[PDB]
């Protein structure tokens, strides 16, 4: 359990759909969470914070999520020089998962036998 | 103008986490009256932006003065180069010189 | 008796009727009612990507768009978003008559689109 | 009469009574007795009525500058909330008059 | 016979509220705060004691006044002070100490317990009585048999028949 | 009465209910609470959806609690393997078809699906074949349809035959192929169309301005009144922080039952646009934010300058008691008398209250078997009291109606339409007259386009002695009634807000006022507000009165503030605050407080208690919220008081009686900014 990340289908849609249960789930309130309908109709978040001064990295948003979209990644090389630098917003999440996608996606094709 | 510096963007009961609606530039604000002068506008919930032409260490008393985001810190200031001066002032309706020898 | 009511003649301000939310095809009737919060509103921004993305970056709404609709034989389709079941969506059952190449059908889920010529069509 | 008068010495009179309590039976009886001819004198003149369950029978007189006076007649007869209102009549010459 | 929820530990909570020298417990006015230590002007804001309405989005009774005696249902609640946004993120930022202790801990079994509170407090309370549900249907669909009666149309005239 | 409380059983429980009562209305008053999809309180009994299984003594099977009626010494039992067995099963086969569509649905959290198959079904399923899939219908730019997710509860259809009175929805096909909606593509065009959201059990039927954007856990809600017309209808209002969501209705009998109308359900994001939230002073530049100081000083100064017959206060729509109070002794405290309200008839004597409010009230008023109305749209002032109206018709009572001509959605005889047919009426020229004589409870409407007219005094002096000769007034029944479709009206009726006599006097020679305080006004007419006059405007969106006016002093509006508002049966009701006050606004009251004190005459009240006690103060039944008086009926005397009114400005007989309402989803600032009333007009313009 390491950075949060945002992830994406192979086509290049998010696979958030703000449903709010990793919001609700979280016991350290480190989540913030915000939504409207999209142009074409499609239910998407328009605010998706994490506090990573706030959270207490236990994977319970992991367990939430129905489509896998939120995940704890493989990175704990993530230590900055000024706390702003540590309040993650919706775009960085989904950098993290453009950055981390294939390393992501090669522990879910063994952990998806047990979980 | 008048009295709209102090009012019209005031938020909150006036904390650290309060917002007072003034944004400053204090030069010279590691100095001794400076660091005092930060202090003051920061713990009301002003944004206070501090360049500094000495060390970090010599300024990293001034990031605790105020809430995240609240402090802003720019290092290398030269005060012959007028960009310098133009970055530091760009968003501020207040300016605050402590500049002396 | 019981004339009937003119809806054309009634006003309404300019201000509120240029700034209603509208959408565009996709998963609705192009034109709309979109639903809206008022984050964004402060800083001026009426659109949906705007609020979170910066910059000339691709939307993820524009990468869905270039993707072609799904010839699929049947009546109903079942869509996971996945190869593996496990590794993508809640199943979605998702009608396909009435639909075709330029009217397909799509998922809620994924935002994958649909369409069959089984239908009679 | 005192009927005419009362539009000039007040610029409003407040009414208040309880609908079935034993104290406000005189007051009911007065404006039962009274309201038409007082509201033909001047037909221009504010008379507000108002009752609440289980409240005290009162006049209350509004002069000019918002200034007013309460007069409390519970237990009063007919001729006595009569009484009371001429004397509510009375004080009104000795005030300041707004207007022009 | 009596069964009102007698199956479960509530029985064990009615009795020991119900246990004799702790049952007359009882203080003065704004006495239980002296003695709280929380700071005094806490006390000078007003509170509201209401059992809160059934959720238009469902049917269920349970979070009602209906079920009074077997759950809690009446409420402590307090005026809304100043929110602003962050300037950096954009939460809600307050500086209201009772923002959310009312709504989340104090509840009563009755409208006289939360008063009960609130004077030994020394809190000022409004107390607001919930609206009655009505149980009886209207006239016409009173019983499911009403769907199918003579109400619709009236009795059918026999003046089409063949032979009139 | 042959025992009309009959005994039956409940788990061996005795339980005393009403004759014609169901096996689950019994189960109801045993303090069971049995799992229900179809049945309602207000709809007819459908029983179809199975979930009311209960077993009675010597009957094999499960007998349907919602539809089989109770019987003397009748055993029900809820608790036997039997009913368990039944309740899995039943769930079991609502949930082989349903999306699996929880994460994308509204009312994940707030579903009684949800719910009800977390305690009464089971926890695994065994079937693993393909659903049916469904596409979704347009109803509007209101009601969202996912339709993959309904479970035939046919709640929808019941309610726009049976309540909103249209009767568009059906169910096409057969089997499992039975699909609800309209066949052709249709719009829903009741104004109580949003009620049916509430009505439906899952997220078949959505909110579609709300869709998306929140979940139900994350909302604060607070219990308020709706302002959007004069019924004040119970509301609930769910905010997140500093911004409203959503609002929905709450149960009141007395007042709406369970219903809301469209305007006061999606008006409310109006709210956040043109918002005043700075004082601002109007300079050679044009109006630029100034502090609270110099706002308050400069209306101090334009007041204090002027003599007292220059100016004049104009109340809005939405202004509640305290802050009308407020102004009243501000601007009398100063010697001015010029007193105007925005919803009309401002020169109307408020003497008795019985002449100006519903007698009858609004509960009491089905027990009338015949109901006249004169001069009203019922259906565009109040559509919650035109159902209840239309409620009322389904059951029996008749209504005839002296007026325009208009869709009610149930029938009515048209006894005429101009007041020469209302004394046609009196006189007995209409057979309608003798229906009303033979009434044993008759009732008579009246409308606030009566009361609009020039000629308002002729005409009630018609109706009362129609009144009179039908027996509409008597002993131990009062069916005079008078309806009002502004929210502070009655209010300002109650204490006394009127223009003095030489103020009548003065607007009658035609003298012009110099100052004019725009209390939330922006529907006043032209005559009142001349143009270079000094406008004080204090209100909390920026409309007509804000882009003209000099000084402009931001308030709340209803959802921020607690005010005192009386519905038109009298009835004093209070809003909440649900969000703080937004920007650096204030009380409404506090400013005029403030005001009075920068003139130099201070208001002798300091807090919220003090100006409601000086409301109480002025009329004792302002202290008594949640509650109505048997108002006082003088019978012919204040008729035969008011007579010099009737004598000057005679009589119109060729005008009709008609509503002024004639934009039912734009009627005031708030629902003038709403997109969504916007939208719901642009529905209507475009389907031609
Ligand atoms: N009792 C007093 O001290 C009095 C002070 N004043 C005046 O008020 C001000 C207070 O200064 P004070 O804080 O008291 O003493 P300081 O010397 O501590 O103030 C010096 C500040 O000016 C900065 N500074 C000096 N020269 C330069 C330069 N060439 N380029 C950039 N930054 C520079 C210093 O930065 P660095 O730390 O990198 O040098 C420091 O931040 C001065 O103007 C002083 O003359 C007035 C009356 C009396
Ligand atoms: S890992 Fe834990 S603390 Fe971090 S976001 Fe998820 S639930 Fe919250
Ligand atoms: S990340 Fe997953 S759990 Fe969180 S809101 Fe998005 S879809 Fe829901
Ligand atoms: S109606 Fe919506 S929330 Fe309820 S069970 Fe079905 S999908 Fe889930
Ligand atoms: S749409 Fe809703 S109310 Fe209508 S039948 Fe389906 S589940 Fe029932
Ligand atoms: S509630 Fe009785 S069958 Fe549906």
């Amino acid at each position: 359990r390491g950075e949060h990340a945002l992830r994406r289908y192979p086509t290049g849609e998010e696979r958030c759909i703000a449903c709010k249960l990793c919001e609700a789930i979280c016991p350290a309130q480190a989540i913030t969470i915000e939504a409207e309908e999209r142009e074409d109709g499609s239910r998407r978040t328009t605010r998706y914070d994490i506090d990573m001064t706030k959270c207490i990295y236990c994977g319970f948003c992991q367990e939430a999520c129905p489509v896998d979209a939120i995940v704890e990644g493989p990175n704990f090389e993530f230590s900055t020089e000024t706390r702003e630098e540590l309040l993650y917003d919706k775009q960085k999440l989904l950098e993290n998962g453009d950055k981390w996608e294939t390393e992501i996606a090669t522990n879910l094709r063994t952990e998806s036998l047990y979980r | 103008y008048s009295s709209t510096l102090m009012t019209a963007d005031k938020l909150g009961p006036g904390g650290r986490s309060s917002v007072s609606g003034i944004t400053a530039t204090v030069f010279g604000a590691n100095g001794f009256l400076g660091s005092y002068i930060v202090n003051e506008l920061a713990k009301r919930g002003s944004q206070v932006v501090c360049p500094f032409r000495s060390t970090e260490n010599e300024a990293m008393h001034l990031k605790q003065m105020g809430d995240l985001g609240q402090i802003v810190l720019l290092p290398e200031l030269d005060i012959r180069n007028d960009d310098d001066i133009k970055r530091a002032i760009s968003r501020s309706n207040v300016i605050i010189n402590c500049v002396g020898m | 008796v019981v004339p009937t009511f003119d809806w054309k003649k009634v006003p309404v301000p300019s201000t509120t009727a240029k700034d209603i939310p509208v959408t565009v095809k996709g998963a609705t009737p192009a034109g709309d009612l979109r639903a809206t919060s008022g984050l964004g509103l402060g800083d001026g921004i009426k659109n949906h990507t705007d609020k979170w993305l910066d910059g000339d970056k691709k939307s993820p709404m524009e990468y869905i768009n270039e993707v072609a609709p799904i010839k699929v034989k049947g009546l109903v389709v079942a869509s996971y978003g996945s190869d593996d079941p496990a590794l993508g969506c809640p199943v979605e059952y998702i009608n396909l008559k009435g639909t075709s190449l330029e009217n397909p059908a799509v998922c809620k889920y994924t935002g994958n689109r649909y369409y069959s010529d089984d239908w009679k069509g | 009469a005192w009927r005419n008068s009362l539009s000039k010495s007040m610029q409003e009179l407040r009414i208040h009574l309880c609908q079935t309590s034993a104290g406000s039976k005189g007051v009911r009886d007065f404006i039962v007795a009274n309201y038409a001819e007082m509201k033909k004198a001047n037909p221009h003149f504010p008379i507000l009525i108002r009752e609440c369950a289980g409240t005290e029978a009162s006049l209350t007189a509004r002069y000019d500058f918002g200034a007013e006076k309460s007069v409390n007649v519970q237990g009063a007869t007919t001729g006595a909330v009569q009484q009371q209102l001429e004397q509510l009549i009375l004080a009104g010459q000795s005030m300041p008059k707004s207007g022009e | 016979e009596f069964a009102t929820a007698s199956a479960d530990y509530s029985i064990a909570m009615k009795k020991a509220a119900e246990i004799t020298g702790a049952a007359e417990s009882a203080m003065g006015p704004k006495e239980g705060g002296f003695t709280a230590g929380v700071p005094l002007d806490t006390f000078t804001r007003k509170a509201r004691i209401y059992a809160p309405a059934r959720t238009a989005s469902q049917s269920g009774l349970a979070r009602t006044v209906d079920f009074a005696t077997t759950t809690p249902a009446w409420k402590i609640e307090f005026e809304p002070t100043a929110k602003w946004q962050n300037p950096l993120m954009g939460w809600t930022s307050s500086a209201d100490p009772l923002e959310n202790v009312g709504r989340s801990a104090l509840v009563f079994y009755t409208k006289e317990e939360a008063m009960r509170f609130c004077e030994k407090l020394g809190w000022e309370y409004e107390v607001t009585e919930p609206n009655k549900r009505r149980t009886q249907r209207t006239k016409r669909y009173m019983q499911y048999g009403d769907n199918f009666g003579t109400k619709r149309a009236g009795v059918p005239d026999l003046s089409t028949l063949p032979s009139n | 009465p042959p025992s009309d409380h009959l005994e039956v059983f409940v788990n061996e429980q005795p339980v005393k209910i009403p004759k014609g009562s169901s096996v689950l209305q019994a189960c109801d008053a045993a303090g069971i609470d049995i799992p229900r999809f179809c049945y309602h309180q207000r709809l007819s009994i459908a029983g179809n959806c199975r979930m009311c299984l209960v077993e009675v003594e010597k009957v094999p099977k499960p007998v349907a609690s919602c539809a089989m009626p109770a019987g003397p010494g009748m055993k029900i039992k809820t608790e036997t393997p039997m009913v368990k067995k039944a309740r899995e099963g039943v769930m079991e086969f609502l949930l082989i078809n349903h999306p699996l569509d929880c994460p994308i649905c509204d009312q994940g959290g707030e579903c009684d699906l949800q719910d009800q198959a977390m305690i009464f079904g089971s926890d695994r399923s065994r079937f693993v074949e393909a659903k049916r899939a469904v596409e979704d219908k347009n109803l509007g730019p209101l009601v969202k349809t996912v339709m993959t997710r309904c479970i035939q509860c046919t709640r929808c259809v019941r309610f726009a035959s049976e309540v909103a009175g249209t009767a568009e929805l059906g169910v096409t096909g057969r089997g499992r192929d039975s699909e609800i909606g309209t066949y052709v593509e249709k719009l829903m065009g009741s104004e109580l169309s949003g009620n049916v959201v509430d009505l439906c059990p899952v997220g078949a039927l959505t909110s579609k301005p709300y869709a998306f954007t929140a979940r139900s856990w994350e909302l604060k809600g607070t219990e308020s009144i709706d302002v959007s017309d004069g019924l004040g209808a119970n509301i609930r209002v769910d905010a997140r922080g500093t911004e409203v969501m959503r609002i929905l209705p709450r149960l009141n009998e007395a007042v709406n039952e369970e219903w809301l109308s469209d305007k006061g359900r999606y008006q409310y994001d109006g709210l956040k646009h043109q918002r005043l939230d700075k004082p601002m002073v109007k300079g050679p530049k044009g109006l630029q934010v100034a502090t609270w100081q110099d706002a308050l000083g400069a209306a101090a100064a334009a007041l204090t300058s002027a003599a007292p017959g220059e100016v004049r206060g104009i109340a809005g729509k939405l202004a509640d008691a305290e802050s009308m109070v407020a102004l009243m002794d501000l601007l009398r405290g100063l010697g001015a008398g010029d007193l105007a309200h925005e919803g009309g008839f401002s020169d109307m004597p408020a003497d008795v209250r019985s002449t100006y409010t519903a007698n009858t009230t609004v509960q009491g008023l089905e027990q009338s078997d015949l109901v006249l109305l004169v001069g009203t749209n019922p259906r565009w002032e109040s559509p919650v009291f035109n159902a209840r109206l239309r409620k009322m018709f389904l059951d029996g009572t008749q209504v005839g109606l002296v007026g325009a001509p208009v869709d009610l959605t149930y029938k009515y005889e048209h006894v005429g339409s101009d007041p020469a047919a209302l004394a046609a009426l009196a006189a007995g020229q209409h057979p309608f007259l003798e229906r009303l004589k033979k009434a044993a409870r008759p009732a008579v409407v009246v409308g606030p386009g009566v009361l609009r007219r020039a000629d308002r005094e002729a005409v009630m002096k018609a109706v009362h002695e129609l009144c009179g000769k039908a027996g509409v007034v008597k002993e131990g029944w009062n069916g005079f009634n008078v309806i009002h479709d502004t929210a502070s009206r009655v209010a300002a009726l109650d204490m006394g807000f009127g223009p003095s006599a030489a103020a009548r006097a003065r607007r009658a020679q035609g003298a012009q006022p110099k100052v004019v305080y725009l209390l939330g006004s922006d529907d006043y007419s032209e005559e009142d507000v001349p143009e270079g006059a000094f406008v004080i405007y204090q209100g909390h969106h920026g409309d007509r009165g804000a882009s003209r006016a000099n000084v402009v002093l931001p308030g709340a509006a209803y959802t921020e503030k607690s005010g005192l508002y009386v519905n038109f049966e009298g009835r004093v009701q209070q809003t909440r605050a649900a969000v703080p006050l937004v920007g650096d606004a204030r009380e409404d009251w506090a400013i005029l407080r403030a005001l009075s004190e920068v003139v130099g005459k201070r208001l002798p009240y300091d807090s919220h208690a003090a100006v409601r006690a000086r409301l109480a103060g002025i009329a004792p039944h302002f202290a008594n919220i949640d509650a109505v008086q048997t108002p006082v009926w003088l019978n012919g005397e204040y008729v035969k008081g008011v007579e010099a009114l009737a004598k000057a400005a005679p009589l119109q007989p060729s005008a009709p009686l008609t509503s002024t309402i004639s934009n039912f989803y734009m009627t005031d600032a708030i629902s003038r900014a709403s997109r969504t009333m916007a939208k719901c007009i642009q529905a209507r313009q475009q389907t031609k």
